[PDB]
């Protein structure tokens, strides 16, 4: 069954965006490194 | 993740980066978080 | 405090041969039918 | 395993008889028909042709004018192709009735050609 | 002759999930032109 | 309310959406809460029959309902369907 | 499962079932099950209809109705995909297969095989045709 699978351009366009987000989430969103925790913990502590 | 900022060098920097961790312990354990 | 860790230390796993070859025969398949993609390390490491 | 059964050789005549009347059923489906039709061709092989004359009466009755028993035609041609070394006049009795109207051309075509013994 | 199968690994040989995975691979072996790889990086 | 889902024509063609709605979770505990002898046999047969038809839609919908047999075996205790047959 | 049917036939199977629903409650009688099948085009025998209802009062709804023709669509294609398999395999589309390309087209087929298994599946089938290759591949 490894040969009978369809290419993209025969798909309904409502099903392209279903798997596009599931690809876009785990490849672009999750790969970002954000380090906000440095300056959340100190201004919450300097606030005397 | 705040206290994980430290956990070819020389002497003076390696205990200078032992207080900066120890300051970050001091920011958080003086407010009762050790018993939490 | 010394009950709730003596209960934790008993429920820690060691290696398991009877769980090992299950993970081998699970890895005997590469891609499920109808273009479904098998999540590799979702269950994945079944021992330890 | 059924080759070499000279000890008991008469219930197999009754065995092979009743499956051919079971081969067509008044209340049988095509899914069950594929099993019993597969057992006939396999029991055609692995048996010496001494008891083949018992079943050979009912085979030649009304077959070559029709084409609700094409399974008998393949059953026929496989029983004599591996027998190239007598009621064989029945084959000559169906050596005319097929070509009355002359579909399933290549089903009973070589069945006459393999009957050439 | 031989490198055509490296092209033939998508169109009947890659499932439609894994098709757009390698199409989305570009950040920092890609079939995408340089024009339509830009407007995504203007969105993100 | 269950029976109108059984011919909505979209439930049978979007198996990713139905578990992202989490509708198999919500129909699960309403069978549990009446089960907690038996109270109302004319709904446990009707609800768990929907779950068996839910499991026979896709690949991963079977995977989603697979995890709850840890609990579904703990209610093995009636002509008609049963929550034990959902586990099978 | 219910993955071999794509969406548009079930988009046609719904109103074909719903029009002959006798009450609007999504149920039908046992006898109208053949009459809708005449409108579909697939016209089986009478013998192919008892084993449908033998598999499942005489009350048939759209849940049970999908499981009938899902059993009647896979078998009409599972023995047929061995025909549609070979269409990108050879050069011109006839049946002869050069064994030179088959030693390296199976290492980028998307199922991620190695060079070891593909040598385990070539001499058990210079040139092997289309019909002996699938005879050891479809098992």
């Amino acid at each position: 069954a490894c040969f009978r699978m369809t290419p993209l351009y025969n798909l309904p366009t409502h099903r392209a965006c279903n798997m596009f987000l599931e690809s876009y989430k785990a490849a672009w969103i999750l790969t970002e490194d954000h380090s906000f925790e440095d300056r959340m913990i100190d201004d919450l502590s300097k606030a005397g | 993740k705040s206290c994980h900022l430290e956990e070819e060098v020389s002497f003076e920097e390696k205990e200078m980066e032992k207080q900066r961790l120890l300051y970050q312990q001091s920011r958080l354990h003086t407010r009762g978080a050790a018993e939490m | 405090f010394f009950q709730s860790i003596q209960a934790l230390m008993q429920t820690c796993s060691v290696l398991d041969l009877n769980a090992f070859e299950r993970q081998n025969k699970a890895e005997g398949l590469g891609m499920v039918n109808e273009d479904g993609t098998v999540i590799n390390r979702q269950n994945g490491e079944k021992v330890m | 395993l059924f080759a070499g059964t000279e000890h008991r050789a008469i219930m197999v005549d009754s065995m092979l008889h009743t499956v051919y009347r079971l081969s067509r059923g008044r209340s049988l489906t095509k899914a069950q028909r594929d099993v019993i039709e597969d057992c006939l061709m396999a029991l055609c092989r692995y048996i010496r042709p001494s008891m083949l004359q018992h079943l050979l009466r009912r085979l030649v009755f009304d077959v070559p004018i029709l084409n609700k028993m094409p399974l008998k035609l393949l059953t026929n041609h496989y029983e004599r192709c591996w027998k190239y070394y007598a009621n064989f006049g029945v084959t000559s009795e169906e050596e005319l009735h097929l070509t009355r109207k002359l579909l399933a051309h290549k089903k009973y075509d070589q069945e006459l050609y393999r009957m050439a013994m | 002759s031989a490198a055509e199968t490296a092209r033939r690994t998508r169109e009947f040989r890659s499932p439609p999930q894994e098709q757009i995975n390698m199409l989305l691979h570009f950040k920092d072996d890609c079939p995408l032109p340089e024009d339509i790889r830009q407007d995504l990086q203007d969105f993100h | 309310s269950i029976g109108n889902i059984m011919n909505n024509k979209v439930f049978y063609q979007h198996p990713n959406l139905m578990r992202a709605l989490g509708m198999h979770e919500t129909v699960m505990e309403v069978m549990v809460n009446v089960l907690g002898e038996i109270r109302f046999p004319k709904m446990v047969t009707s609800c768990c029959r929907f779950l068996c038809y839910f499991c026979r839609i896709s690949r991963q919908n079977q995977r989603s309902m697979f995890d709850h047999l840890s609990y579904l075996l703990e209610n093995s205790g009636m002509q008609g369907s049963t929550p034990l047959d959902v586990a099978a | 499962m219910a993955d071999q049917l794509t969406e548009e036939q079930i988009a046609e199977f719904k109103e074909a079932f719903s029009l002959f629903d006798k009450d609007g409650d999504g149920t039908i009688t046992t006898k109208a099950l053949g009459t809708v099948m005449r409108s579909l085009g697939q016209n089986p025998t009478e013998a192919e209809l008892q084993d449908m209802i033998n598999e499942v009062n005489g009350t048939i709804d759209f849940p049970a109705f999908l499981t009938m023709m899902a059993r009647k669509m896979k078998d009409t294609d599972s023995e047929e995909e061995i025909r549609e398999a070979f269409r990108v395999f050879d050069k011109d589309g006839n049946g002869y297969i050069s064994a030179a390309a088959l030693r390296h087209v199976m290492t980028n087929l998307g199922e991620k095989l190695t060079d070891e298994e593909v040598d385990e599946m070539i001499r058990e089938a210079g040139q092997v045709n289309y019909e002996a290759f699938v005879q050891m591949m479809t098992a």
